[PDB]
């Protein structure tokens, strides 16, 4: 079990760790989060009590180093940092644990929610979508724009999601216009899976990471990417049987985890109605269709 | 974005543009089968591609053979239209290629956009105008060349005859739409109005009769009267 210590909590803030959240009061004696499950990526995220604008946070994997949070009163945020001194860090964490100044990652044993949301998400793939190669962890916030948003303004602070565009030379073979537009199987299987992603796992990894950025930060560009990657599969007549079965499980846990009160801004009516009722895969997402009908029958 | 009565004069500026109407591409007669079911028989169609400034009409004849063994023909018809327009642009020298193409039906937007991906500088636009280009097959000479075609064929016309010698393209387009609106509302009445005086003929190289300027005013008056009557009848007002 890994630990992310905090130097202090000088400003009142809601702290998230993955799907969990805790309110911390200004100067409350809070010194971090222990018992973090090894083997998954994690996100630690922040919303200041005084500005419910700029949700921000850090993707990390505790296997890749010793990370801590320290408030920066110049830049006015909680910053993730790496401690390279193994002994200093073990000693910092042991003191804070002994003084019980740390909250415990509150995983229920039966509960596979976090695994299910991050099954294909790899820290090495996050660092290629979020480029800041001097850190082993990745900063994301509410307002960061995607490379595809910038094409239609700072390249260094962008989300480098794979560009998907159904009306692009990339998506449409010359002489196969109608065929490729109405059945995107060639765009999905040759261009995206064989060409760019190399395998379904990397494709699902980006899809899951896009969803989580949409949910945790209300990152609009991420929400657009999540929907585009769903639509590309649902709009392909030819999809490997295992990809469809896995997609149904992925989306089921995403829909299950969404805050009930956020369905209006994070779910795209057209895409979901298409996927579930119109598309080639209308009959292929049983679990996702059942949770969407019972939990958001309005949207449809 | 969309073309309407607020940006009407844009049609007659010096930026090359074409209207595309697909309403006569896929044409059927519905009939009973021996077993008492219903079936369609396709007849020859046409794409109506018109430069509203010059009157140049690119009439692509759609021969019934293009439908043989195809499914979902009303959907294919939009894509075949987009394919042939795209082939037409590529066939024109660069300085003749349109800067915009306006589709009379919004269902053509995605088909044409996808077929024109090689031409990012050509704007594909819808219109809020209710244009009567569906009545093109009420012009006897256009109907004749479509129905006689034995293979796919492109035929070039000037839908304004020699009118631009005497009137502007705004006025020529207004006369064309009035004529086509009348032919669409009551073909029989419109056609009677146009040929009632057998001393006025259609030149071999023209589509419409050789009316003097005063005769065109009388004709235009009779077309408006026809359109109004039919409207009163339609709506009992």
């Amino acid at each position: 079990m890994n630990t992310v210590p905090f130097t202090s909590a000088p400003i009142e803030v809601t702290i998230g760790i993955d799907q969990y959240s805790f309110n911390v009061k200004e100067n409350q004696p809070f010194h971090g989060i222990k018992d973090i499950p090894i083997g998954h990526v994690h996100v630690i995220h922040f919303q200041h009590a005084d500005n419910s604008s700029m949700r921000y946070g850090y993707w990390f994997d505790c296997r890749m180093g010793n990370f801590y949070i320290q408030y920066d009163p110049k830049d006015g945020l909680y910053k993730m940092m790496e401690e390279r001194d193994g002994a200093k860090f073990e000693n910092i964490v042991h003191n804070f644990k002994e003084r019980q100044m740390m909250v415990s990652y509150p995983k229920i044993d039966e509960d596979d929610t976090w695994y299910n949301l991050t099954e294909f998400v790899q820290m090495d793939k996050i660092r290629k979508i979020v480029r800041k190669d001097e850190n082993q962890f990745s900063y994301v916030d509410s307002s960061m724009t995607t490379v595809q948003e910038n094409e239609l303004s700072d390249p260094a602070h962008s989300l480098n999601y794979t560009v998907i565009n159904f009306k692009s030379r990339e998506a449409i073979r010359p002489g196969h216009e109608m065929e490729d537009f109405l059945d995107k199987s060639y765009y999905l299987n040759t261009v995206m899976l064989q060409g760019i992603f190399k395998n379904s796992s990397n494709y699902f990894g980006e899809l899951q990471f896009a969803f989580l950025n949409a949910m945790f930060f209300g990152n609009y560009g991420s929400s657009l990417q999540w929907h585009a990657m769903i639509e590309l599969i649902c709009s392909s007549a030819t999809v490997p049987k295992h990809m469809l079965d896995k997609l149904d499980e992925i989306l089921y846990y995403q829909i299950k985890t969404l805050p009930e009160q956020y369905s209006d801004i994070l779910l795209n009516e057209r895409v979901w109605n298409i996927c579930l009722y119109s598309s080639f895969q209308k009959n292929s997402l049983h679990n996702t269709e059942k949770i969407m009908e019972n939990k958001y029958p309005e949207l449809l | 974005g969309a073309m309407n009565s607020s940006n009407y004069a844009e049609l007659f500026n010096n930026d090359i543009k074409l209207f595309v109407d697909d309403t006569n591409v896929y044409r059927v007669t519905v009939h009973k089968t021996f077993e008492g079911n219903v079936a369609t028989k396709a007849i020859n169609g046409c794409i109506f591609t018109l430069n509203p400034k010059t009157g140049h009409l690119f009439l692509k004849i759609i021969h019934t053979s293009v439908w043989a063994g195809q499914k979902r023909l009303s959907q294919l018809a939009k894509w075949k239209t987009a394919e042939e327009v795209s082939a037409l642009v590529r066939s024109l020298p660069k300085e003749e290629q349109p800067k915009q193409i306006i589709v009379t039906r919004k269902a053509m937007l995605d088909p044409l956009e996808v077929h024109m991906l090689d031409f990012p500088n050509i704007a594909i636009r819808p219109t809020e105008l209710r244009l009567p280009f569906s009545a093109a097959m009420s012009i006897d000479k256009l109907s004749d060349v479509v129905m006689k075609a034995t293979e796919p064929q492109m035929v070039l016309f000037n839908i304004y005859d020699d009118w631009l010698d005497r009137i502007s393209s705004y006025t020529a387009f207004s006369r064309l739409t009035l004529l086509l609106r009348a032919l669409k509302t009551n073909e029989e009445s419109a056609k009677m109005i146009l040929l009632s005086d057998p001393t006025i003929t259609i030149k071999s190289y023209h589509l419409w009769p050789s009316f003097t300027d005063e005769q065109w005013i009388t004709i235009e008056s009779q077309m408006r009267d026809l359109i109004l009557t039919e409207y009163g009848r339609k709506y009992n007002v």
